[PDB]
Order: C-alpha cells, then sequence, then structure tokens
RNA sequence: AAGUGGCGUUCAGCCACACGAGAUCGAGCAAUAACAGGUCUGUGAUGCCCUUAGAUGUCCGGGGCUGCACGCGCGCUACACUGAACGGAUCAGCGUGUCCUGCGCCGACAGGUGCGGGUAACCCGCUGAACCCCGUUCGUGAUAGGGAUCGGGGAUUGCAAUUAUUUCCCAUGAACGAGGAAUUCCCAGUAAGUGCGGGUCAUAAGCUCGCGUUGAUUAAGUCCCUGCCCUUUGUACACACCG
C-alpha cells in the first residue's frame, strides 16, 4: 500500500469497498460519535466505509493489531473544558464491528499470537488499489 | 539554479547601502525553505545571516498560541509570496526586501531621565520584520480576510510606500519624533 | 453576511471576478457582502468552467486567478 | 427562490439563513447532536441552510424532533429520559424543558431535599465551593 | 558493497543503508517524496536537488528512522542520506570525489553532515521548565 | 547451558566479580558469552528538604542505580549473583 | 538637506541611562573627512553604514 | 582560550576566525557567620507545663475541615479563521507495574466478561501521545468561539458519595471581543505551545516533580530603578537602630 499517498489511498480504497457493497454497516452508524473525546457524529455518511479503507491499511503495515489497538490508533485529545486536554482512546464497539466487517470480506483474520492480521486476499486487494490511485496521479 | 522552488532568488537588489549586508537573500543564503535552524540565536551577529524569509517565519509566531508552530508560518509565507506574484507580477523576494528597506526606521528617540539618535542597520531589518508582522496579524485577528493575505497586503503597501502599511505608519512616527526631539 | 446569491448579486460574480488579480473566497467576500461559505463553493463552480484558474489549493487558503 | 429568513419552528424563530443542523439548535432542549441524528433519520440533504428547507420537510423535522423513540432513536439519546413520575422517555423541547426544569426544582423543595433548598437559597448545588467563586 | 551512516536530530536517529545498484531512496520502505510533512519535502531533497541525481543514480538508500518528532526525523533523513553517500564515495570510490561531494553540502548547510548537540535542558523545581520560574 | 545474572548498585565490585567469572570460567575450556551489560535502572525519589512547609519549594533529589549484567556458559559484597539453567 | 550615508569605523562605548545607546565616531564615506561622532540604537559593530537624516550637529 | 588575527602594563585576559562532536552545559556539593527564620502536627529527638479515666489517652458512629454579602495569592480555560469542529496521515522520551495491561466477545459511551502475559531491555510495548501535517465543511457574527452554571439518566471505586468521589450520555449555553493602576518569569533546543510519566492514589490532577515534542523575538549591555556586597566616613550604638 506504499509507494502512494496514505490519504487518497483510504479514500479509493473505501469507494472500491463501497461500490463491493458487501460491508457490514451496522444499524447505528447513524447515532454514535466515532469517541468519548468526539463532540459531534463524523459529518460523512459513509464513515463506516472510510474507517474500514482505513483500518486494514494499518493492518498491512503493522499486524496483530487487534480491537486495543486500533482504539489507541484512532485515539486524539479530549478538550475537558476549563481542565488541560488530555488523550483519550477511541470506540471500542466502532472498532471491534468494524474488524469483523474486514472479515468477512476474507480480508482479515485472527492472528495466531496476537489480534488480526491481513489475509493473503486482503494485501491482494489493498495492492490493486494502490496501484490504481499510482495510475490515476 | 537555486529557489524557493518557482521564485528564484537571483535579480533581488538591494536599495540601501546599509541594509545590503544585513539581509541575506542572493548567492549564499538561497534555500528552498525559510526553515532551516541554524542556531542564528548562539553569538551577537548570527541572526545577520539568517535569510530574511526565515526571519519573516519566525516573527510571525507572535502570540501564545502560534509559539511552536513554525511549518504553519512557513505555509504562509509560501501562500503570501503566491499572492504577491498574483497580485504584483514581480518576485515575492524582491517585494519583502523591498519593505524591509521602507520598513527600516532611520533614526530613533531615546528616553532622558527625550533625545534622537540613530538607528543600527540590524535594528532596521529588526524593527522592520517586527513591524511587518505586528501589521499583517493585526489584520487578521477579527476578518474574514486570512493571513496569507494580510501578510500579502502589509508587504505590497511597505514596498511601494502607501502609507496604509501598519509598518509604514510606525516608521514615520518614530521619525517625526525624533525629528521634533533632535 | 449574503448567505444566498441574488439576480443582482450573482451576475455581479459572473462579469467582474474572473477579471480580479486575486480571486480568493476571503476578497470576493468583502466586496460581494456575501458569507464565506457562499464565497468559496461559487468560486468551485467557476473553477469547473474555466473563467478562473488554480493557484494553489489548501485547507484555509484557496488562490485563483483569472485566464 | 422562495427562501425563510426567520423559521417559526414550535413558537421559536429559527434563523433560515444558518445550516439545517445547527439552525434547529436554537430550539431549547436540542443541541448540535441531537439535531443531526433528528435530520440524519429523515433524509434530508445537511448541506443547505434551514430556509432552503420546504415546509413539508419542516413538518417531518418537528415530528421526529418531538418522537424521537418512534423513529429508531435509542433511549441514553434522549434528554428527558426514565422520568421520575410516568418513566415515559422522551425529548422534551423549548416549552417542555422550562416546564421540567421548574416542575423536579419545585418537587425537590416540596420535600426539602438539600439540592432543592441550595436552589431556593440561590446557592451552587453540585457542590462547588462558593468560597472566593461565584461572586455574580 | 554498502554501508550504513546514521543522521541524529534531538532524538531522531536515522540510519542510511546505501547499498550499490539504481537511483533508490526509501525512508521505511516508502519513498522519500512521500513522507508525510509535504511542507518539509524539499529539506529531505536538498542532497538530491544540490549533489544532482546522477551521484545518486548508482547508489539505493534505504532509511529507517526512529525517535524524535516529525521535524527532529526530516532534518535526520537528509542527515543521514548526506553522510551515506560521502562515506559510500570514501570507501568504494575515489577521494577525490568525497571531497566534490563534501564541500557542496558543507558549503550549503553544514547539518547535512554534522549533527547539532543540542538537546532539552532538565527541568528544575520551582519552575515550569528549564529556566522559567513560577 | 547456564546463564549467570549479575546486579549490583556499584559497576566497580560488579565488574570485579564479573571480569573474575570470565576469567575463572575461561580456563577451564568453557565457550561463554561476553557480559551482556543491562541497561541500567535509576530509583528516582525527588522528596522535599523541609521537614515542614517553610521552605523555598526546595527539593532534593535521590538516585539508586542498579547494573544488572549477565553471563550464559556452556563474589563481592553488593553484588547479587543468581544462576539459571 | 539630504540624508547622509556614513559607515561605522571605531565603537567607543555604551551610553545613556540603561546602557541602550553606542557611542561610535562615525567617519562618511563620500570623502575621508568628517569622522563625526554619533550616538547609535542597537547592536553596531565595527564596519556597520549608518544612515544619518541630519549630519550638522554632533551630539 | 590549543591554533590564527586583533585589542591589552603586548602581562592577566578579551574579541574575531580556522579546525572541530563543543570554543561559557545542567544539576549536585557548597566557607566564616547570622536569624529569636520554619518545624514539639515527621520521629519510641526532647525540657517544662497541662490533661490523665465523667480523659486532651483510645475506639466506634455522625458532622466539620467543601460551610459564603466580600478582599487577595498561585493556577487552568478562553475571548477564535495564526481558529472550533469532522475525517486522513504521521512522529517521542522519562518512567511505573503483583499491580501494569495485552487479545477474543458485550455495549452508543462509560462499563462488563472469559482467556492471557509480565516481579520485567523479555509482557503492556515498535509505548501508533498530543500539538503538528493533509482534506473537509463552518465565515465581523457572544457563532460550529467560550463549556461556566443546572436538569434527566447509565456505570465504576468502596463498608458507605447526600454537601453532586470520579466517569459517560443527552440537554442547559453564563461572564469573557487581549484586560485599569500595577506586577511576574525569562538569553537557546531557552521562552512559549503541546502531550506523556512519576509523586498523592480503594476512587484520583486544574497541583507538583520529571520527560520528550514543536520551537522563536530580543539582548552579548548598564547602574537608571529596585536589591545586596565592599571601601571610605560618622556614632553617646556593642542586648549592637527592633539600639
Amino acid at each position: 500500500v506504499k509507494d502512494v499517498n496514505q490519504q487518497e489511498f483510504v479514500r479509493a480504497l473505501a469507494a472500491f469497498l463501497k461500490k463491493s457493497g458487501k460491508l457490514k454497516v451496522p444499524e447505528w452508524v447513524d447515532t454514535v460519535k466515532l469517541a468519548k473525546h468526539k463532540e459531534l457524529a463524523p459529518y460523512d455518511e459513509n464513515w463506516f466505509y472510510t474507517r474500514a479503507a482505513s483500518t486494514v491499511r494499518h493492518l498491512y503495515l503493522r499486524g496483530g493489531a487487534g480491537v486495543g489497538s486500533m482504539t489507541k490508533i484512532y485515539g486524539g485529545r479530549q478538550s475537558n473544558g476549563v481542565m488541560p486536554s488530555h488523550f483519550s482512546r477511541g470506540s471500542k464497539s466502532v472498532a471491534r464491528k468494524v474488524l469483523q466487517a474486514l472479515e468477512s470480506l476474507k480480508m482479515v483474520d485472527k492472528d495466531p499470537s496476537g489480534g488480526r492480521k491481513l489475509t493473503p486476499q486482503g494485501q491482494r486487494d489493498l495492492d490493486r488499489i494502490a496501484g490504481q490511485v499510482a495510475a490515476a496521479s | 539554479i537555486k529557489l524557493f522552488g518557482k521564485w528564484s532568488t537571483d535579480d533581488v537588489q538591494i536599495n540601501d547601502i546599509s541594509l545590503q549586508d544585513y539581509i541575506a537573500v542572493k548567492e549564499k543564503y538561497a534555500k528552498f525553505l525559510p526553515h532551516s535552524g541554524g542556531r542564528y540565536a548562539a553569538k551577537r551577529f548570527r541572526k545577520a545571516q539568517c535569510p530574511i524569509v526565515e526571519r519573516l517565519t519566525n516573527s510571525l509566531m507572535m502570540h501564545g498560541r502560534n509559539n511552536g508552530k513554525k511549518l504553519m508560518t512557513v505555509r504562509i509565507v509560501k501562500h503570501a509570496f503566491e499572492i504577491i506574484h498574483l497580485l504584483t507580477g514581480e518576485n515575492p523576494l524582491q517585494v519583502l526586501v523591498n519593505a524591509i528597506i521602507n520598513s527600516g526606521p532611520r533614526e530613533d528617540s531615546t528616553r532622558i531621565g527625550r533625545q534622537a539618535v540613530d538607528v543600527s542597520p540590524l535594528r532596521r531589518v529588526n524593527q522592520a520584520i517586527w513591524l511587518l508582522c505586528t501589521g499583517a496579524r493585526e489584520a487578521a485577528f477579527r476578518n474574514i480576510k486570512t493571513i496569507a493575505e494580510c501578510v500579502a497586503d502589509e508587504l505590497i503597501n511597505a514596498a511601494k510606500g502607501s502609507s496604509n502599511s501598519y509598518a509604514i505608519k510606525k516608521k514615520d512616527e518614530l521619525e517625526r519624533v525624533a525629528k521634533s526631539n533632535r | 453576511n449574503l448567505v444566498l446569491f441574488d439576480k443582482a448579486t450573482y451576475d455581479k460574480l459572473c462579469k467582474e471576478v474572473p477579471n480580479y488579480k486575486l480571486i480568493t473566497p476571503a476578497v470576493v467576500s468583502e466586496r460581494l457582502k456575501i458569507r464565506g461559505s457562499l464565497a468559496r463553493a461559487a468560486l468551485q463552480e467557476l473553477l469547473n468552467k474555466g473563467l478562473i484558474k488554480l493557484v494553489s489549493k489548501h485547507r484555509a487558503q484557496v488562490i485563483y486567478t483569472r485566464n | 427562490e422562495k427562501f425563510q429568513h426567520i423559521l417559526r419552528v414550535l413558537n421559536t424563530n429559527i434563523d433560515g439563513r444558518r445550516k439545517i443542523a445547527f439552525a434547529i439548535t436554537a430550539i431549547k432542549g436540542v443541541g448540535r447532536r441531537y439535531a443531526h441524528v433528528v435530520l440524519r433519520k429523515a433524509d434530508i440533504d445537511l448541506s443547505k441552510r434551514a430556509g432552503e428547507l420546504t415546509e413539508d420537510e419542516v413538518e417531518r423535522v418537528v415530528t421526529i424532533m418531538q418522537n424521537p423513540r418512534q423513529y429508531k432513536i435509542p433511549d441514553w439519546f434522549l434528554n428527558r429520559q426514565k422520568d421520575i413520575k410516568d418513566g415515559k422517555y422522551s425529548q422534551v423541547l423549548a416549552n417542555g424543558l422550562d416546564n421540567k426544569l421548574r416542575e423536579d426544582l419545585e418537587r425537590l423543595k416540596k420535600i426539602k431535599a438539600h439540592r432543592g433548598l441550595r436552589h431556593f437559597w440561590g446557592l451552587r448545588v453540585r457542590g462547588q465551593h462558593t468560597k472566593t467563586t461565584g461572586r455574580r | 558493497q554498502s554501508v550504513q551512516v546514521f543522521g541524529r536530530k534531538k532524538t531522531a536517529t536515522a540510519v542510511a543503508h546505501c547499498k550499490r545498484g539504481n537511483g533508490l531512496i526509501k525512508v521505511n520502505g516508502r519513498p522519500l517524496e512521500m513522507i508525510e510533512p509535504a511542507t518539509l519535502q524539499y529539506k529531505l531533497l536538498e542532497p538530491v536537488l544540490l549533489l544532482g541525481k546522477e551521484r545518486f543514480a548508482g547508489v539505493d538508500i534505504r532509511v529507517r528512522v526512529k525517535g524524535g518528532g516529525h521535524v527532529a526525523q526530516v532534518y535526520a533523513i537528509r542527515q543521514a542520506i548526506s553522510k551515506s553517500l560521502v562515506a559510500y564515495y570514501q570507501k568504494y570510490v575515489d577521494e577525490a570525489s568525497k571531497k566534490e561531494i563534501k564541500d557542496i553540502l558543507i558549503q550549503y548547510d553544514r547539518t547535512l553532515l554534522v549533527a547539532d548537540p543540542r538537546r532539552c535542558e532538565s527541568k528544575k523545581f520551582g519552575g515550569p521548565g528549564a529556566r522559567a520560574r513560577y | 547451558r547456564i546463564r549467570i545474572t549479575l546486579t549490583s548498585r556499584n559497576v566497580k565490585s560488579l565488574e570485579k566479580v564479573c571480569a573474575d567469572l570470565i576469567r575463572g570460567a575461561k580456563e577451564k575450556n568453557l565457550k561463554v558469552k561476553g557480559p551482556v551489560r543491562m541497561p541500567t535502572k535509576t530509583l528516582r525519589i525527588t522528596t522535599r528538604k523541609t521537614p515542614c512547609g517553610e521552605g523555598s519549594k526546595t527539593w532534593d533529589r535521590f538516585q539508586m542505580r542498579i547494573h544488572k549484567r549477565l553471563i550464559d556458559l556452556h563474589i563481592e559484597p553488593g553484588v547479587e549473583v543468581e544462576v539459571t539453567i | 538637506q539630504p540624508i547622509k550615508l556614513a559607515r561605522v569605523t571605531k565603537v567607543l562605548g555604551r551610553t545613556g541611562s540603561q546602557g541602550q545607546c553606542t557611542q561610535v565616531r562615525v567617519e562618511f564615506m563620500d570623502d575621508s573627512n568628517r569622522s563625526i561622532i554619533r550616538n547609535v540604537k542597537g547592536p553596531v559593530r565595527e564596519g556597520d553604514v549608518l544612515t544619518l537624516l541630519e549630519s550638522e550637529r554632533e551630539a
């Protein structure tokens, strides 16, 4: 997935992941916000496709992450009002349901040592999108 | 050829012979970016060798909010030179050096407990960049006009002596006080 | 100030703005008395047609010019 | 055309010039989070002003705004949930918010509870130190 | 035929593996022009823009970076790439070509071949930082 | 294979028994691995100097360094020895 | 009167209550004569070129 | 202050340069002597006095130290577009761990639950920190700035939270448009921004001790102010001008 821009990679991979209408996309994608340190829900309607494209991209670079790791990857600063701001982990159920959605596409499997890693099928699909963004740039 | 990337460093002349030595632009201090971190705050006259595009970048980080945010001000100077080259077809590096020529107070007054005294060539460029960045900062505190526009307008008006630049109004104010207190 | 274009304002945008030296969602918002949201989306339409060009695009700084 | 500068929704002037997701927040009892979810259930483009809405689309928002549970909005999203009297999970609107905010203050007062007496005395009720702060 | 030279910023240690081959310059597997900070993209290309691509067209460079921040890794990568070519031109090419490379990189900016020893100072009690007090 | 762990608070006495262990075992024709020096541990304790609250916020920093070296082969006061398999 | 251009040749010392003005003997560049002494505000060293707006009085 | 140049009783040294990882790096320790400085509430350090069984011993309940017309002292958050949000991407170090925590499930979050690892360069952990960077909407607007004040609920800690222990969710959306006279800190990886860790800790940071990150403006000077030091001078002071 390297050799290309990682910000346009997750946008083109999400379009491929949405055009391939097989993702789970739970029912509460319209009510949940992605973290307790967030004030509003994601502006984009298809945030579950954007996060799934970015999540499978992190597993390509650092396998065996798991839900606890993706919760830390997508964490950020938490404004506490009149108190100083600290780091806050992301959502656990959002990170867990987006990991199981990638497993339904046979792109992610349970890592034998730790959590979940990338499959040879997912590694192939990610490299195909990585070739499309290179030709389109 | 050495450039910022699109804007050439040559053909940038300096009118005042005084500031010709304390303005680092051509043939020796030409870098692709106004960000090198060369430890210029080490000796007495090390900042005189620092490029004025980086000194303009360092002076735009002036508030408790902007401290330690230089890649932002590099982007501001990068976008300001785009507006400068767009408004005036001349070289943006020429507009910045011409702004220092007109924003440098030649004389100042000191308090005695006044008295007009001369201004060193280094304090001219030191105060010119200070007056230029102060005017563009106050012009964008509450305004839809972005900082890249305020910095560009602060520099094109100073390079032309339009008397609308905040630096020109302050430069003429400090001189007329020393003119009456000499 | 203005949130949606009017017949007297929209025609004012399409005839004299493409003739400006600096075209920016901030400089066209001050003289047309329109808000930055409308001024930003309006300049994106002129870029698609071809009346204006694009000098440099960024998060909070989009610089257009004339053909 | 046919733009509405000031909308009258639930006896509350809604600025039509603002975005649809934030102009609703002028109604008491709804905020930036509850406004987005109501406008998410009712399929309406969020990239339009409040005055750009048709009169039919506005009335559909008021239905979900007053009946959130019917349009699949969970109970944890409501501001008046598990009421002490009827236990009806609901979203108190502009007029109903002040009637609810005033009622529970009267209930905490007639029973002579501590948090009710602190309200009647015009003091901090959540344990704040009032020695140096709260001086108007 | 390969050298491994490290460049050190405050805490960013970038080690460049200059090995013979084609003009490949990658940082942690990613190309040099693909590093996340685009504002500092020219700082990473200074060893290439000054020395020219013809000097790098015979060696592959694979930089591995860890430590420090975003900006510290930028100055550590360009320093590792600058010194890896110098150390390569010293052990496998003549010394005359080494001086032809060093005089170009030193005259532009000495921080490409010499690391600055500036590090964070220890905090003193009675103050918010190293120098400042309450 | 035997791994000998050596932990002490003074490097001079810790390397003194470390050299005698390598030299004492090298004469027995035993292939030994060199002394692997674990990262030193500094036990920081920053206390308040004054036994009351009148001091001018003067803190005193204490350190207790614990150096660790292991020897894998196939004693002075202040040095801990622990052999394994 | 024109704006005269002088060059710093010798830095004498620091003047002023707080030592903010440096007393410098500044000669002119058009001719070797007129080695006047001026009070300069800011960092000055031997070799600087000053822009004298008024060069009549010594002070 | 080794080399070179210059300034100097061509001395002590200073300034500028070449070379070089550096050309004043940051603590600790710290004399003679003084205070009626702090500490009996750190001590099974302690004189004396006082209380000694209806106790000032000691235990267990409940309350208080949080009480609020107010006058101040350290702080945090702000007054935004050099920005808030939403999303993408991408980088630390100090250090702790019998409690620190990893994975698979449950939940919107806070949680819960089973299986695990680590008495540790081994596991947490390649500490995927934040600011920052790149997109995306917001557009003088007391506003998508600010999140104070209150309502209704979900949890966790513990024997037990009401005077809300903390935490989460929804709602409520106040003063505050850079701040008077005054006043503080600071000369380079420094100020400042930014987050992390340790101490406190059953529950636990707006404090403090550390850590890295981003990273400047100005200054290489002066007794002008304010502080002490020294010499000279005066003294009827010597418990020493609190004379």
